[PDB]
């Protein structure tokens, strides 16, 4: 299902940025409400999927992370393309807001598995 | 010969049977039992049958009445002399004196029994009164009513738009029940193993009928089926009666 | 004589799916009578939205009673609903007719086509709360605000209709014969136009359209158990 | 008045292209495919002008020629007075008072005989414009009012369709309830050469909806009523 | 049953919210028809669930309230939750209408209970 | 007559006028009690009807004192004594509603057979 790849590839956005001076997110969800505007104003997959590898290669994502992007938006339609990226916003955001630490959410591959995490 | 039948019917949505409805108007109220909340009468059941077959016949006769031509005494007579269950009825309605063992008695007959008789004569001659009954046949058909334990009763208001300009008349608000439910049990025991029978019930099973009130308006519209319903056929009193699918009887 | 309900001679019966267009408002009969949602909801059978079918037969009559008044024939007439001195037909020495007392009954006769209710298998509510209060001063007042309920479009409604005594397809005579053509243009004006009927219609709120119907003409005694004859109803309303 | 005979149905179908962005509000529910506290409103990721923000505007516009063109015979009436009727015709004669904005999209005793469908969008493109405040006071700093916006793009198609009753536009009616059809004709032509302004911001130029091309399909109740009688663009009708 | 589990939810979602100015519950009607109204449009459970969370991360939701509702719309069906979010729209409701203070209101965790602290006075 | 004797009582405390009106009207109105039988008798549980009762109570459109009276009395009540205690509320409610009889006049009337002879009398 798109919300499993969701829940993964949020969960490789959230991990702690290295070298910085206060534990945070390696990915900011500006970067993630500029993915969904950028896609939305251009309407094509190809030119997110350029602006989603610069992004990754002038920082603030992570390889892992830009790579699962890839593998995921290689080939999908436009609807597919913005409900997977909503899914993700809103994954992100929901493991921002709670704070979730990144050491207890490593092992979690589907959507189920991070819902009870978060309600246990 | 018996033929007793359970027919169930998924009816689209919901049916309405009302009666009594109190006074002041306003809603209308679907009939109550008081302990047994609601349920179909067994006369709207026969009602609904009796109209069905009538459809299912489309015999001219029994249109008007059974009353268009006049009948020769002397076939009837005959008739008389030819049937004995036909002769005991006459006999038990009109009189055993009036009506000799042999003959007609003409002399005591006078313009109502001879009404009666040639009533009699038409009436006896319809397979829908053989089947239904009438004012002095035997009958022939016993319908159970459909009481159902659920008591799941919603309210469908309605209003009237005014065709002038488009908006609701006040001047009532009207607001009918509405009974709603899947599967409808009747038990019905024929006695009189009719082909007429066999053909409304396949009627029901592809066209359907409605029952209950409203019926114009969606509300009440029955349709058989061949596998929740099931038939069963009485020729020995010594042997424990045997159901089956319906659909081996009907098909 | 129009009463001709006692003697049936044939029976047609129309299935169809009936989708709506734009964003079709059920009537919401519970009008503040909420059950398990939100302010009013619309009317649904179990958790399932129907379309009522007395709806439906009022929007129906509205547009044959149009229809009738548009043929501007002395022979044909539409009465009040409230009247209750009209009649159905008149056999004073040729008649007067009353089409849609002869489609969808009146006090003095009742229907001869019943309207069923409809469901929708595939059925998508949303909702769109709407302020919409301006004036003068061109802002929003707090006290004019509402919310409404909508089934999206592309959502296939249950749909089936019964006639009685209308050769639909064979045709009928007299004023059986127009009363066969007038619903035949109701037919032919819900499969290409469509029919406004639910919330505000000023606002494109309702909008059903047959989709694919089919008929089955019944002619008594002879061919009840299967109809003798299944056309699709673009066939029937265009030939 | 009269609307149980329908004697002539008006359809217009054409393409609203917006000319400058636009944005029509929501109520502040969220949804996946937006990010932004207040986006616009949309059905199944397409934009689309709601036919009741369209109804609204029309309204407006018409009361507001109705008010200018200064006559007795012809008044608008408050939305909230319980007083108001469409029609108000005394025999002192036959001189009435009439409400055209009432005749045409209705009252409270009056339903509405303009018909206006939704409006969704093909060649769409959803924008977002970051504006701030500038502090009069030590000019140049933001003191956080940073609000940004959802838009449509400047230029995208928009599926329209209105349908009037009981007014014959291509033909018009002689002088009986006059000057409504004059009324929406005027509307009609500052639609399709002005365009009026609709949406959230209004006043910085946000929403400026405009018809290009609309094929005006009359349909006559007696003759051929499913039959389009007489087909013609929007154009000559004005 | 499900009245148990809508008054539990009610009663943590009606825990005053700290650091406002006036006394009213931690969530809002607001929230509660957003509920309702996403889930009657999205027709998933998922994407419900997803909705709580994101309204719980948005610091208006309880965490121990978004934590039952995440217990309890899990390996249930579609109608199941229908109906407990309505019976939580109408306890919550009547919570608020009454104006029950939610220190002697916290303590009772039976539908029963509450309809016998309602009955009492 | 027991029944009856409750219903009453649910009665005359439902014909208390509502204070700040316009027009004399009674606290509950008749698609109020209307509205409660109809969701009992549609849904057939004696619980959701008391949630019902106590929403209708929260939104104001129901007397607090009547909402009180009632929730006590159908706080164990089965199905089939609840339909008809609330038949016999329809009953007694319109009758005091088209009889015109104020609430001073019935005041605290305990028993339905004196509320009759007051009826009787007047």
């Amino acid at each position: 299902d798109l919300l499993d790849i969701a829940t993964r590839i949020a969960i490789s956005a959230i991990k702690p940025k290295p070298k910085s001076n206060k534990p945070e997110p390696y990915v900011d969800s500006s970067t993630i409400n500029s993915l969904l505007s950028f896609l939305q104003s251009r309407r094509n997959v190809n030119e997110l999927l350029l602006y989603i590898m610069r992004q990754a290669g002038r920082d603030e994502i992570d390889e892992e992370t830009g790579k699962l992007l890839l593998a995921s938006l290689k080939d999908r339609e436009l609807k597919d393309a913005v409900n997977l990226l909503g899914y993700v916003k809103w994954v992100y955001d929901t493991l921002t807001g709670l704070k979730v630490n990144y050491n207890n959410v490593k092992g979690v591959k589907t959507f189920k598995e991070l819902v009870n995490i978060l309600s246990k | 010969v018996i033929q007793v039948f359970r027919l169930n019917f998924r009816l689209r949505t919901g049916f309405r049977v009302g009666g009594g409805q109190e006074v002041g108007d306003n809603v209308i109220r679907q009939l109550r039992i008081g302990v047994e909340g609601v349920m179909i009468p067994a006369s709207s059941w026969k009602g609904m049958f009796r109209r069905v077959s009538e459809i299912v016949l489309n015999s001219e006769d029994h249109f008007e009445e059974h009353s268009k031509k006049e009948v020769d005494t002397r076939t009837i007579n005959a008739l008389l002399k030819s049937d004995e269950k036909f002769r005991r009825i006459a006999i038990s309605k009109v009189g055993k004196e009036v009506i000799t063992q042999n003959g007609i008695n003409v002399d005591k007959l006078d313009s109502e029994s001879l009404s009666d008789l040639r009533r009699i004569y038409n009436e006896y001659n319809c397979p829908i009164e053989r089947l239904y009954g009438s004012n002095y046949f035997a009958g022939g058909i016993t319908i159970s009513d459909s009481v159902i334990p659920n008591a799941s009763i919603m309210e469908r208001t309605h209003v009237t738009i005014e065709r002038k300009s488009k908006k609701a008349s006040e001047k009532h608000l009207f607001s009918e029940e509405i009974i709603d439910a899947e599967k409808i049990e009747v038990k019905v025991i024929v006695r009189n193993e009719f082909e007429l029978w066999k053909n409304s019930l396949k009627l029901l099973r592809e066209i359907g009928y409605f029952i209950g009130g409203s019926k114009s308006r969606g509300i009440g519209y029955i349709v058989l089926d061949e596998k929740e319903s099931e038939y069963a056929v009485i020729n020995n009193f010594s042997e424990t009666p045997k159901f089956s699918e319906l659909k081996r009887y009907l098909s | 004589s129009c009463m001709d309900l006692d003697v049936i001679t044939t029976v047609v019966k129309i299935e169809g799916k009936l989708r709506n267009e734009t964003l079709l408002r059920v009537g919401k009969g519970k009008t503040q009578d909420f059950a398990e949602a939100t302010d009013n909801p619309i009317i649904k059978y179990r958790d399932r939205p129907l379309i009522p079918g007395s709806s439906l037969k009022g929007a129906f009559r509205s547009l044959v009673e149009s229809y009738t008044k548009s043929l501007n024939d002395s022979k044909y007439y539409v009465c009040d609903l409230d009247d209750n001195s009209c009649v159905s037909c008149e056999e004073k020495k040729e008649g007067r007719y009353c089409i849609p007392c002869i489609l969808f009954g009146f006090k003095d006769l009742a229907s001869r086509v019943y309207i069923l209710d409809a469901i929708a298998e595939k059925y998508s509510i949303s909702q769109r709360t709407m302020v919409a209060i301006n004036r003068v001063f061109g802002g929003q007042m707090p006290g004019h605000l509402y919310t409404l309920d909508y089934v999206d479009p592309g959502s296939e409604f249950s749909f089936m209709m019964m006639i009685y005594n209308l050769n639909l397809i064979e045709g009928e005579k007299d004023w059986k014969a127009k009363s066969v053509e007038a619903l035949k243009f109701l037919l032919a004006t819900l499969v290409r136009e469509g029919i406004f009927v639910g919330a505000r219609k000023s606002v494109g709120y309702g909008l059903i359209k047959l989709v694919d119907a089919k008929v089955s003409l019944y002619k008594a005694p002879d061919h009840l158990v299967s109809p003798v004859i299944v056309k699709k109803l673009e066939e029937v309303i265009g030939t």
